């Protein structure tokens, strides 16, 4: 999981 | 003939329209902006399913902010006269109001202009559709335990996440929103009205993913998407 | 028992809920503001409509900021475990992001923010709805011919208007988004569930209003609501 | 016509  | 209804848009021209699918992964280095690991999971999704709706679908990738801008001019500025719709989906870093080229930002406002009511006539009256995963922010969801137009009618956005807030990808699986939009699009595009499918869309989101980080300032997050409607009708992708 | 399907809000608790409507109209003299002629009419209206509704209508008159941050905060804490769900309906002078008590402004997420899904737990997954008739900016529509949720999970916003424009308010009349919410209601809540009541409205105020004025400024002017919806089920006002 |  990563974020934009 | 006999009484009829005008609820719905009218979505049996000859074609359904243009998909614009723009695909940043990879960002000039001096931006300082990490690459999209699992874009291109999505992207392909995307293409996949808005063929089986039968869109005329076009991938671009790795554009820069001046490309995206001359892309979306020259796009509006075809003749969309026999086509249903319009349908564009971004997927890049972002802030609020803001979408990344590869170089730089792109005002969404911007983009979104070249398709006002009174700049692109040949879709004056049919729903033009903006699907965004993005950024919107740098907040994190922790959740809880349970006769003339308006130049600016007939958009919808369709956002990943709430504004103010990160929104979340999976180097794997593709981004959470994505994933859960195209899942909905081929369960129920024969079966339900738009709105409907993205309500559905907002459920999976926010019920089924939750972050998983070894840092706890970015462990057990949510997410949830927002449905940004100025649609005047309901709008089937498919007609009788 | 037989199948199920839970695709809906669970509409048949004791209580629909509360609506509060926030009605003001005259500002204290120091803030510069005009009077909001016409807006008892939408007052009104919406006590009448969300009584036929069987919410439980609260009207409160010509707060100030600090009694609307009160208001919000107590009516937060009340046990709603009875209720389906929550109405809020503002009426008043805005800027995107705001609305103005008597004697300066109020920040919408602060408002809102009293019933995120963990800080008012007897609403957590009910339907929270906030209909806003308010300016937010002061751009012009010139038209054209023709497991755990997110803590924002939950949440609708009816704004009158696209952000950052004005918002359109008749002083006979009341103003073109109430009237309009208020007509389709009486129409359609037993008939349609309210993303399609909604977009319904969209479209009433879109086609039917066009503002008349000496000033050329602001004359020939038009407006599109917008639906912001984080709604994560179907909303029917009547149940089975 | 009046504007909020
Ligand atoms: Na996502
Ligand atoms: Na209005």
């Amino acid at each position: 999981d990563e974020v934009d | 003939s006999g009484i009829s209804l005008d609820n719905s848009y009218k979505m049996d021209y000859p074609e359904m329209g243009l998909c614009i699918i723009i695909n940043n992964k990879n960002f000039h280095k001096s931006t300082g902006m990490t690459s999209r690991s699992g874009t291109d999971v999505d992207a392909a999704n995307l293409r996949e399913t808005f063929r089986n709706l039968k869109y005329e679908v076009r991938n671009k990738n790795d554009l820069t902010r001046e490309e995206i801008v001359e892309l979306m001019r020259d796009v509006s500025k075809e003749d969309h006269s026999k086509r249903s719709s319009f349908v564009c989906v971004l997927l890049s870093h972002g802030e609020e109001g803001i979408i990344f080229g590869t170089n730089g930002p792109v005002d969404l406002k911007k983009i979104t202009n070249f398709f006002r009511g009174d700049r692109c006539r040949s879709l004056t009256g049919k729903p033009k559709l903006f699907i965004i995963q993005a950024c919107r922010g740098t907040e994190l969801d922790c959740g809880i335990e349970t006769h003339k137009i308006p130049v600016e009618a007939d958009f919808l956005y369709a956002y990943s996440t709430a504004p103010g807030y990160y929104s979340w990808r999976n180097s794997k699986d593709g981004s959470w929103f994505i994933q859960s939009l195209c899942a909905m699009l081929k369960q129920y595009a024969d079966k339900l009205e738009f709105m409907h499918i993205l309500t559905r869309v907002n459920r999976k989101v926010a019920t089924e993913f939750e972050s998983f980080s070894f840092d706890a300032t970015f462990h057990a997050k949510k997410q949830i998407p927002c449905i940004y409607s100025m649609l005047t009708k309901e709008l089937y992708f498919y007609h009788l």
